């Protein structure tokens, strides 16, 4: 049948963890989760973001395990956290995104396209300001916009980009 | 279940 | 007080490596 | 598992990069086509190039 | 690599005058010629010894397999 | 005192027979044999 | 009374 | 009371 102390303890710990998620127990989650370590980890990812004490690391580790082999559930999440967190150097993230897409050919490509768009917006206002210059940044911004346009292709979004270019 | 109950009891005792 | 995820990461790495 | 160029030199092994080759299988005038991403084997990658990490 | 001990041509100790030469060029802001003169190098053989020294040891040391990063 | 230096993290960790040829601290497959205290005679010429 | 007894046991 | 007594003892 059920284990003497060990099986019952695990079940009770899981129940307690569920109760902690229902009611935030930053402390309960920290000790309950530790006891629970003895797939899955969304609650662990959730507790770090819900109760902080910088919640980005655990998700990265989870995403890293079980790679070799719709799409992957661990991952499509990790990517979203990144852009929102950014909202350190981003280029790097964009590079990582490309790498993932290369390895695996909801499409990640859409997420990658969205990420560049954020950079363009920052570029658009910085360029608009006088402190007064004619080429450089404007040409760079135009190139970025074209690149963003290509990825989406292969209405609201397009409209937004256009507005952005005009302001710049 | 019995084991769990026992554990709970023990915990309670400890608390007391 | 609490080891944190750090502990989980270390465990995983060791398992990659032989653990006993 | 990112691997630097330098490890290969010490190891005396080819700094081979992994290739990705996906096919297009069309039968009966391409009524149905299945594409499979498959390993294309390993080929050497030039240092300080786009494929390389440096 | 490091500053050679003694001038190849005559044998005048030059190894103790390397760090002192850079101090005469940095802090004292002197020219190459006057700096060598203050170190006590009048023969052109002793003059070129320090003047022409590369000191690749400082470039070489940056690779240390005994300390992390 | 037996020594083996890791090529990546530079950690001095020696390992005996029936053990994986890898550093314990990090997953690196190359190990530098460290210099131990031994007499090496030389002529100052 | 009962509460007091419990405290003593602890 | 009994408990108290016991404690005292
Ligand atoms: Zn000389
Ligand atoms: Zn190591």
């Amino acid at each position: 049948e059920v284990r003497n102390y060990r099986t019952r303890h695990i079940v009770t710990l899981t129940d307690l963890l569920h109760l902690n998620v229902s009611r935030h127990n930053w402390s309960l989650a920290y000790k309950i989760f530790a006891t629970l370590i003895r797939s899955l980890w969304g609650i662990g990812v959730e507790i770090l973001d819900n109760l902080s004490n910088g919640l980005d690391f655990l998700q990265w580790m989870c995403q890293i395990y079980s790679s070799k082999s719709h799409t992957a559930k661990f991952a499509i999440t990790y990517l979203w956290s990144s852009l929102i967190n950014c909202q350190t150097e981003n280029d790097l993230l964009q590079e990582l995104i490309d790498k993932i897409s290369e390895w695996v050919l909801a499409e990640v490509w859409f997420i990658y396209a969205s990420c560049h768009l954020l950079k363009a917006d920052t570029l658009s206002r910085q360029f608009v300001n006088d402190n007064d210059i004619k080429i450089n940044q404007v040409i760079k911004h135009i190139h970025y916009v074209r690149t963003f346009l290509k990825i989406c292709l292969d209405r609201l979004i397009e409209n937004q980009l256009k507005s952005f270019e005009s302001r710049l | 279940a019995a084991a769990a109950a026992a554990a709970a009891a023990a915990a309670a005792a400890a608390a007391a | 007080m609490t080891i944190d995820q750090k502990i989980a990461r270390r465990k995983l790495y060791k398992i990659f490596p032989l653990d006993r | 598992r990112k691997v630097y160029p330098s490890e290969s030199r010490q190891r005396l092994t080819s700094y081979r990069g992994k290739l990705l080759l996906k096919l297009k299988w069309s039968v009966n005038n391409g009524e149905e086509n299945l594409f499979e991403v498959r390993d294309c084997g390993g080929l050497p990658v030039m240092l300080q190039s786009n494929r390389c990490h440096l | 690599m490091i500053v050679p001990v003694r001038c190849f041509s005559c044998g005048k100790v030059v190894g103790d005058k390397w760090e002192s030469y850079l101090n005469l060029l940095q802090e004292d802001e002197l020219d190459e010629g006057t700096a060598l003169s203050r170190l006590g190098l009048k023969r052109y053989c002793c003059r070129r010894m320090i003047l022409t020294h590369v000191d690749l040891i400082e470039k070489f040391l940056r690779y240390n397999p005994l300390e992390k990063r | 005192t037996l020594k083996y230096i890791c090529a990546e993290c530079s950690s001095k960790l020696s390992l005996s027979r029936t053990d994986a040829v890898r550093c314990k601290d990090c997953g690196h497959r190359i190990l530098l044999k460290a210099r131990t205290k031994r007499l090496v005679q030389f002529e100052a010429r | 009374a009962a509460a007091a007894a419990a405290a003593a046991a602890a």
